[PDB]
């Protein structure tokens, strides 16, 4: 048995298309379905605070009693009492009046508070009080009108106490605001108070505390838009990348927020890409470029990556993405033997090739470059990913060796599985080279050569069991992909089953089940030279 | 004995076959009788084979113009037949009744035909029966006509099931039955219709006329022009359109639905007066009463029949044409039966071919 | 900040303002190349002032005082945040000046009784016997019915009367034939089943030649069936292919009319473009950038655990030396009751732990000052950034230019 | 003279009518005629029939007459087998019949499918037709191959010059990387620091622990007698005296680097002073601007 | 037995809520099992959805940050056994004779994939191949556009009728198979 060309199967996914399809009806107005929905001032002060919570007179007479007691309060040099008591009248007296009632105790909060370190001591109380406006105020237009809050923040100095409040806040804001809109102020006093958080921020802080506080900042962070404003969307990103360096995660929102915008005005412009549209695109393009590296999640990086470059695609940057995949490469070697998320370490190499698994049909889908060998970027990746110390059950890499083909094979294909938009590929270009298609066949035949290699050294390993997978897979694919008019490779694969049976580690159900499927499937009538190949086909078994 | 064995070997005019090849087609395969092949086409129309499965029932039995015809069909079963053979439809022409007999060296006749595939050994089989009203078989015990006489064929029929299924509806059957009225049966199941109108022939069989039995018409001219000779009669459809047809049906039945249908002036030929009041008492007895078989049921029918003869007997005098009588309707009308009554006497006389005029 | 310079390149490009060689930082300029800037800078986005001031440099002092504070207007057409004017119009720190550019480069007895009646007497006459006419018509129509009734009558006894007549003659034909056999019965009927049941072997075969005549009709019908089935199907696969084919040969045809045209747009816009530095080279600079940030993060990152193992061999220390101090320091008083020298070296163990803590101190009070250090020399580096002597330089002669002018003016307001 | 029309208009339509319906009869009479004779005809056919049915009947009765002679079971099972062998023949030569019969009609069946076939001319040109297509069609692959060269190639002309637009994100980019650079690489020496900080720390820590118990020893040892006690105590003042002289070298080092700092903030001062002063003197010349405008309002207007 | 099927929610990214009709016609409740394919991405959506019904499953997609999701599983509900993956793990994104691959590693009587981006629904084989679509309407990288689109099955023993629904504005369209269990 020579370097036996692999050759391949010709399919029109179109004509399986309707052969596979079922047909469902579309079903009548308004019919069934399972779910068709067919003797101190204070302490008084304060005692009558607790009787006016629970019962008052008329609103006019408890606004006389505010103004009262409210006075004496301000004649009350006292500190003590007067945060003390004020912190019991200040819930009853938002419960009913409005906003500037209160203000005026806010006004004589900063004037008594100020001269003396004591309202850091009162940092608790001061605390319970914005608790108290939380629970009695919930729209933040007011309270921007309440610009007594602004005085109320710049009265602090304690960082600690100030990101606490800023928790709570931005946790009841997010619990109020379910309007995706926008207020510059807003912004403003909002993006303060972020970055207020953000460099309250050390090296130091717990990880989960960091995450927490990130991912509230992230769910505003969501909130944040200006509808058809892509250039301002975008600005405000850049900076917000600049100040809100210290976690990634939330970073990545930023990513995503970038993609879907970009996505989202390539699909409302219909084609009809403009100077702008095309700019914009690139704009975008590289803010994520340039952000991956700024990153530190590899794996999730090389999601972002391909995301990256299917965004490419669909956005017409072709060497654009080939710098994408380098660093994908590159990234290859980075993979650490065993990798730690959950705080647990384990074997990158399977989820690894569940990327490289999604990448590969990802490759196809390309437009090369002319001047670059047509596809050499595989090989790289895939040398490479072979270069990789994998240990044994190296066996995935023979996974992604037969995968390979089936890639190969539709290059093979005169015309490829899927064609996007004016995205082009080898195909679109060639039609169906007979020297693409030559070339593109050695290497499958170099592929074949390794596999037999291991192969037949696993049957040396006695890994008969996992090479027998692998067998089995070698032959399912030959079958998916391949034409036994090469009699000599439709022989090669009855050495594989029965190779397979004599050493017997496969489970014979499975291998019996197979030959009914490879009968069922040679019964077709191109099949017969299948069928040929599924009687000539006996199964040595377990059994 | 053999008096009948030689009318029978007359009467079972001989074989039809039809069936399906490999290059595409279902096709008629020679056989051995007296053809005609015009009734050949309409025996090609009474093929099931003939849509490859509507519904490919396995075996029907038939009457056509007076003359019985016979039918097997199994596509191919597993046998040492010419593989060519996708289909086959084996059948048999005759004048005669006994459908069983008949399956039994049918049955003789196409096994051994399946072990060998020649059907001239299956026409020396033909021949036997033909030479002596019985017949060996190699793939078979024998068969005989002595094993099955014809009242044996008439004893299949279960008149009390039929009578528990239809009520009332049997007192429109049984009034456009003695009348000599024509009878038509509808279930879309040919093996149904087949069992139901083979048991019509039973009830009140002692007014013997077997040939009445054509079990399958076509809406043909000529196959309904052939029903058209008979008047008093019974044909079996397995479609709804003859119901459209009381100018052509007496009564409709059908046997999908358990239903039995009155002409025009059926509905006061079989309203129920008197006498049809006393039918569906008997009737509902027919059901309900217990003590009498199928053919016991015949026997207490015979009973009333004997009535109505004896009715017009006296009355009636035996005319110069000697085979039958002629009846003073006007003196039975003196006799001043309750309406239905006499209105069943004189429509029985015609029935009887007995009228005045 | 050299990336900033190559926004520089950026900004002198898109001005139309050249590089003059050494012009590759702010650090070259005089005010003028900046303030023409500007000029440029309205005059693309506020022409109505924009246009006003010539990038021609004034002269007239005044006049630059002026036309800054028309700069100063021109921050106005939005306000840039920072203060404004000629002040800063002369030669400001770089930082100032590059955000203020980058803030421009972003916009961009009567006789009828007697006779009448005898006349009339006519119709009558033909009326009567247009009825009887009518009578003998209908009589006739009813005869004609009666008979042939009776007609249709005798045609059906007649054919009956033929069928009894047919019977008559099988049945006397018949009747005959057993006359005819009675002499030799037995013999007879021997003799006839005999002959009979050689006659049907003779059928049996007649129906084995008719048999084998008939197989191979039948087999010829095949053969020809399969052959029309395959051609026809043949036939259907042929043309499909080639309706296919020629589809999209027909699209193909489109698209290379598309490709065509649009690659002559792309000579076209080969011709246009621009040869400028590329996407790679920033990237490349970025990159490497990036790298410097990854390797000081992690050299932090190392720092980190350094401190952090650091810290807790101190702790250990700590403890430890507690605990020494605790056991040393007891048993040297223990001993130091038995002497007064002993005493002394008790003295000495107390000062000399004490001076341990004053030199550790001494040492953390250095690195604080150290820590000044920093700050000073960054605030120094922050005052040098504003050229803060040059500009005492600057303004002092500036101010004595205009002090002695405003003189000049004040004699000419005099004099004048 | 008392005269009407109607007599004479209606007297003519009376005539019309009777000589018309007199015909009438006169033809339906024929006819009646007619069938009168056909009818009787009919009659005396039938009594032909009956009486020829009569002498069959006498006929029948004297052959009935002969076969009385002997065993009627004789008789009729000659009959029967007479009835045999006739339908014998009959089927048989009827069958020969239907043999040819059906012979002639396959063979005039299977001429059908010959003449039927006694497409593939049309696949054959089909098939060159087809190959034409595809051979241009490869052909034209060829020029579209080449033409998407051209479009990659000029493509990536264009797109390697990035639009002014795409350098706006790259400087801002670039200005937050050096806002990073900065903070990240002082950050970073100044943790060397504290490096250096809990370096020095520990270092001491960990030689005060051992000259501790060392010299802890070295008392016990001493102590025991008065005059090793004593040179303890000699030993001891030097010991502390070198560790006076670290801490003098250290109180040096921190009046060493105090002066630099001094000089060096003094300097600071000094220039936060003067850098006042030079936006002093820049308010100055300001006024000197302002005065300076003043005073030529007063000059163009004086002297102009 | 009414069991809910859902694939690629996206939903930070992409689809930070369902739309409207579809959230309604999201009863509670009434579904007996609910199995997500991946890349719903958050544990917060995991959560409306066991909120929606408790009987969750979820097969590790890309973005699912949870990796301890498997990468596939065979559910089985009437007489089905039924396979699940994110067809990021699809080799030709959809590859039917792939798929049997996968039926034929796993002998399975259903499979359902959501990564490939097309309304597919495929049995042949007599094995029974499900793309629902993102019932979000995640946008697909190789299209112009999708509407979102999700269906529910009435899963009953040897047999299962399906309920195909999409959004098409106000306009829930719904379609109809039975598949069955020869």
């Amino acid at each position: 048995m020579a370097v036996f060309p692999w050759h391949s199967r010709n399919r029109n996914y179109k004509a399986e298309f309707a052969s596979c399809r079922l047909e469902a009806v579309p079903l009548e107005f308004g019919d069934y379905h399972p779910l068709k929905p067919i003797f101190p001032k204070h302490l008084l002060f304060r005692s009558l605070g607790l009787n006016l919570a629970l019962a008052d007179p008329p609103e006019s007479d408890r606004l006389q009693i505010l103004n009262e007691a409210w006075k004496v309060i301000t004649k009350l040099k006292n500190p003590q009492d007067y945060i003390n008591c004020a912190e019991v009248w200040v819930e009853y007296t938002c419960k009913h009046f409005t906003k500037r009632e209160v203000n005026t105790v806010l006004a004589d909060v900063i004037k008594h508070m100020t001269p003396d370190r004591a309202f850091e001591d009162s940092y608790p109380q001061l605390q319970l009080i914005i608790k108290k406006v939380i629970a009695h105020f919930h729209d933040f237009s007011v309270l921007f009108s309440v610009e007594k809050f602004l005085p109320f923040l710049d009265m602090f100095q304690k960082e600690s106490v100030r990101v606490e409040v800023c928790k709570c806040i931005m946790d009841a804001f997010i619990k109020h605001q379910q309007e995706p809109t926008k207020d510059p102020v807003i912004l403003n006093a909002l993006l303060h108070v972020c970055k207020t958080m953000h460099d309250s921020v050390n090296a130091l802080t717990l990880e989960d505390e960091k995450r927490m506080l990130s991912y509230l900042i992230n769910g505003f962070i969501k909130m944040v838009s200006f509808g058809r404003d892509f250039e301002q969307q975008l600005s405000f990103y850049v900076e917000s990348r600049s100040m809100f360096c210290n976690l990634e995660p939330v970073l990545v929102q930023l990513i995503h927020s970038v993609n879907r915008l970009a996505m989202e005005t390539r699909k409302v412009m219909k084609g009809n890409h403009s100077r702008k549209t095309a700019a914009f695109v690139r704009a975008c393009v590289a803010y994520c470029f340039i952000t991956i590296p700024s990153l530190a999640g590899i794996f999730t990086r090389l999601n972002l990556y391909l995301h990256s470059g299917q965004v490419a695609l669909a956005n017409q940057c072709l060497s654009q993405a080939d710098a994408f995949f380098k660093a994908a490469i590159s990234l290859v070697p980075e993979v650490p033997k065993m990798i730690n998320i959950d705080g647990k370490m384990r074997p990158s190499e399977s989820f690894l090739l569940e990327f490289l698994c999604n990448f590969f049909s990802t490759l196809l889908i390309v437009p090369d470059h002319p001047e670059h060998g047509v596809l050499f970027l595989v090989r790289e990746l895939l040398n490479v990913i072979q270069d990789y110390t994998w240990e044994d059950n190296s066996d995935e890499k023979i996974r992604i060796y037969t995968c390979v083909l089936h890639l190969l094979s539709a290059m093979s294909q005169e015309t490829y599985l899927y064609h996007i938009d004016k995205v082009d590929s080898n195909d679109s270009l060639y039609g169906g080279d007979s020297k693409f298609l030559a070339e593109n066949n050695k290497l499958c035949e170099t592929v074949m050569a390794q596999i037999l290699e291991h192969l037949k050294t696993l049957a040396k390993d006695e890994a008969l069991k996992r090479q027998s997978s692998l067998g089995l897979s070698f032959f399912n694919s030959i079958l998916a992909h391949g034409d036994l008019r090469n009699n000599k490779l439709n022989q090669l694969s009855v050495n594989l089953w029965h190779l397979a049976q004599r050493h017997g580690c496969a489970d014979t159900r499975t291998m019996v089940k197979t030959l009914e499927y490879i009968k069922k499937q040679s019964k077709q009538p191109d099949m017969t030279h299948l069928t040929e190949l599924a009687l000539r086909l006996p199964l040595q078994t377990r059994t | 004995m053999a008096a009948a064995e030689v009318a029978d070997t007359q009467l079972m005019l001989g074989v039809g076959l039809i069936e399906k090849d490999t290059n595409g087609e279902v096709l008629w395969v020679w056989c051995y009788p007296s053809t005609t092949a015009t009734l050949r086409n309409l025996l090609l129309r009474k093929c099931c084979l003939t849509d490859e499965n509507k519904l490919l029932h396995p075996f029907v039995f038939g009457q056509y113009r007076r003359t019985w015809f016979y039918i097997t069909t199994i596509e191919v079963p597993d046998s040492s037949i010419l593989k060519k053979v996708t289909h086959f439809s084996i059948v048999l022409t005759a004048k005669d009744f006994n459908p069983e007999k008949y399956a039994a060296f049918t049955r003789i006749l196409c096994r051994m035909y399946l072990k060998h595939g020649s059907p001239v050994k299956m026409m020396e089989s033909y021949i036997a029966v033909l030479t002596k009203g019985i017949c060996q078989s190699e793939e078979n015990g024998s068969f005989l006509s002595k094993d099955f006489d014809a009242r044996k064929a008439y004893l299949a029929g279960s008149i009390k099931d039929i009578v528990s299924q239809f009520g009332m509806e049997t007192v429109i059957l049984h009034t456009a039955l003695m009348l000599k009225k024509r009878i038509v049966v509808y279930h879309p199941k040919i093996e149904a219709v087949q069992e139901f109108t083979r048991t019509l022939p039973a009830l009140v069989w002692h007014r013997q006329d077997w040939t009445i039995l054509h079990s399958y018409v076509h809406l043909n001219a000529d196959e309904l022009e052939a029903l058209q000779m008979c008047t008093g009669y019974v044909a079996g459809f397995v479609d709804l359109e003859v119901s459209n047809r009381p100018d052509l049906y007496d009564v409709f039945v059908n046997l999908a639905e358990s239903e039995i249908t009155i002409a025009p002036l059926a509905k006061e030929a079989m309203a129920m007066g008197k006498l049809h009041k006393e039918m569906g008492q008997l009737i509902v007895q027919s059901a309900e009463d217990p003590e009498k078989s199928e053919s016991h049921v015949i026997q207490d029918i015979a009973l009333k029949t004997r009535e109505i003869f004896t009715n017009l007997a006296p009355f009636s005098e035996v005319s110069a044409d000697g085979e039958k009588r002629v009846l003073n309707l006007e003196a039975l009308k003196q006799k001043r039966f309750p309406p239905a009554t006499e209105n069943f006497l004189y429509h029985l006389a015609a029935a009887e071919q007995m009228l005045k005029i | 900040m050299e990336e900033a310079d190559r926004i520089l390149i950026h900004s002198l490009r898109q001005a139309g303002t050249a590089v003059p060689p050494d012009v590759q930082t702010l650090r070259a300029f005089t005010t003028e190349l900046v303030v023409e800037a500007v000029v440029r800078c309205l005059r693309v986005i506020n022409p109505a002032v924009g246009s006003g001031l010539s990038p021609l440099l004034p002269l007239a002092m005044s006049a630059r005082f002026r036309l800054a504070m028309s700069l100063a207007q021109a921050c106005m057409d939005l306000g840039y945040p920072l203060e404004l004017g000629y002040q800063n119009f002369l030669y400001p720190s770089e930082p100032d000046l590059r955000d203020l550019l980058l803030f421009l480069a972003e916009r961009l007895r009567r006789p009828e009784q007697v006779t009448w009646a005898a006349q009339e007497q006519e119709l009558e006459s033909l009326r009567e016997q247009l009825e009887g006419v009518n009578r003998s018509i209908e009589e006739v129509e009813a005869d004609m019915k009666t008979l042939g009734v009776s007609f249709v009558q005798a045609e059906s006894e007649c054919r009956h009367s033929k069928l009894s007549t047919a019977e008559r003659e099988q049945a006397l034909r018949l009747k005959s034939r057993a006359v005819e056999l009675l002499p030799d019965g037995t013999a007879n009927l021997a003799k006839l089943q005999l002959v009979v049941e050689n006659s049907a072997q003779r059928v049996i075969h007649l129906a084995g030649q008719w048999e084998k005549h008939r197989v191979p009709l039948l087999a010829e019908y095949r053969h020809l069936r399969k052959l029309q089935d395959c051609r026809e199907l043949e036939s259907s696969r042929r043309l499909a292919e080639i309706q296919e084919l020629h589809q999209s040969v027909r699209a193909a045809a489109e698209e290379a009319r598309r490709k065509e045209e649009v690659y002559k747009q792309l000579m076209s816009e080969l011709e246009t473009l621009p040869r400028d530095v590329s996407r790679l080279a920033y990237t490349q600079r970025i990159l490497e950038i990036v790298g410097n940030i990854r390797k000081q993060k992690e050299e932090i990152t190392k720092i980190l655990s350094d401190t952090k193992e650091l810290q807790k061999e101190i702790n250990s220390l700590s403890g430890k030396l507690d605990r020494t101090f605790a056991v040393t320091d007891e048993l040297v008083f223990k001993d130091a009751k038995k002497d007064d020298a002993v005493r002394k070296a008790y003295k000495y163990l107390a000062a000399l732990h004490e001076n341990c803590s004053q030199l550790i101190q001494t040492i953390e009070d250095t690195g604080t000052i150290m820590r000044e250090v920093r700050d000073l020399e960054e605030q120094i580096e922050t005052e040098l950034g504003k050229k803060t002597l040059s500009n005492l330089e600057k303004i002092r002669e500036d101010y004595r230019a205009l002090r002695q002018e405003n003189a000049g003016l004040l004699g000419r307001v005099r004099e004048a | 003279l008392g005269t009407s029309q109607l007599h004479r208009r209606k007297v003519i339509s009376l005539n019309k009518q009777i000589a018309q319906k007199t015909k009438h009869l006169e033809e339906l009479r024929a006819s009646h005629t007619s069938l009168q004779a056909r009818y009787n005809e009919a009659k005396k056919t039938l009594t032909e029939l009956k009486t020829y049915s009569e002498k069959l009947d006498k006929e029948q009765a004297a052959l009935e007459k002969i076969e009385s002679k002997a065993d009627p079971s004789i008789l009729q099972n000659l009959r029967a087998l007479v009835a045999m062998n006739e339908n014998l023949k009959s089927q048989e030569q009827e069958f020969k019949a239907h043999c040819r019969e059906e012979m002639t009609r396959l063979q005039q069946e299977i001429e059908n499918l010959k003449a039927e076939r006694a497409a593939m001319t049309h696949d054959e040109d089909l098939d060159r037709r087809y190959n034409m297509e595809k051979e241009k069609l490869y052909k034209i692959r060829l020029l579209q191959a080449r033409r998407n060269r051209e479009i990659a190639i000029l493509h990536r002309k264009i797109d390697e010059v990035p639009s002014r637009a795409e350098l706006i994100q790259y400087q801002k980019r670039f200005i937050e990387l050096y806002r990073q650079i900065s903070a990240v690489h002082k950050e970073t020496k100044q943790f060397f620091t504290l490096y250096n900080t809990l370096d020095d720390k520990k270092v001491y820590l960990e030689k005060e622990i051992s000259l501790l118990n060392s010299i802890h020893e070295n008392f016990s040892q001493a102590m025991a007698s008065p005059a090793a006690r004593d040179q303890f105590l000699r030993q001891m003042e030097q010991i502390v005296e070198g560790i006076k002289q670290s801490r003098m070298k250290m109180e040096k080092k921190k009046q060493e680097n105090k002066m630099r700092r001094d000089q060096l903030n003094d300097q600071y001062l000094e220039l936060l002073e003067k850098q006042r002063l030079y936006f002093k003197t820049v308010k100055e010349f300001k006024e000197e601007g302002r005065k300076n405008e003043m005073l030529l309002s007063k000059v163009k207007a004086k002297a102009s | 037995m009414l069991v809910l099927v859902l694939g690629d929610l996206h939903i930070p990214h992409r689809c930070n809520s369902l739309p409207a009709k579809f959230k309604k016609l999201l009863v509670p409740g009434k579904i007996q099992h609910i199995l997500c394919t991946g890349n719903l991405c958050t544990k917060e959506s995991y959560d409306y959805l066991k909120t929606l019904a408790g009987d969750v499953h979820i097969v590790r997609g890309d973005f699912d940050e949870n990796l301890n999701y498997p990468e596939q599983k065979v559910v089985t509900v009437g007489q089905f056994k039924i396979g699940l993956i994110h067809g990021h793990q699809v080799i030709p994104w959809g590859d039917m004779a792939s798929l049997a691959l996968l039926q034929r590693q796993f002998d399975v009587d259903i499979l359902i994939s959501g990564h490939t981006h097309k309304f597919e629904a495929f049995e042949h084989e007599n094995k029974f191949y499900i793309n629902p679509g993102s019932a979000t309407g995640a946008y697909n990288a190789l299209e112009t556009n999708i509407i979102p689109s999700f269906v529910l099955m009435d899963i009953q023993a040897s047999t299962v009728v399906t309920y195909v629904y999409q959004l098409i504005g106000d306009d829930v369209k719904v379609e109809r198979i039975e598949y069955k269990k020869p």
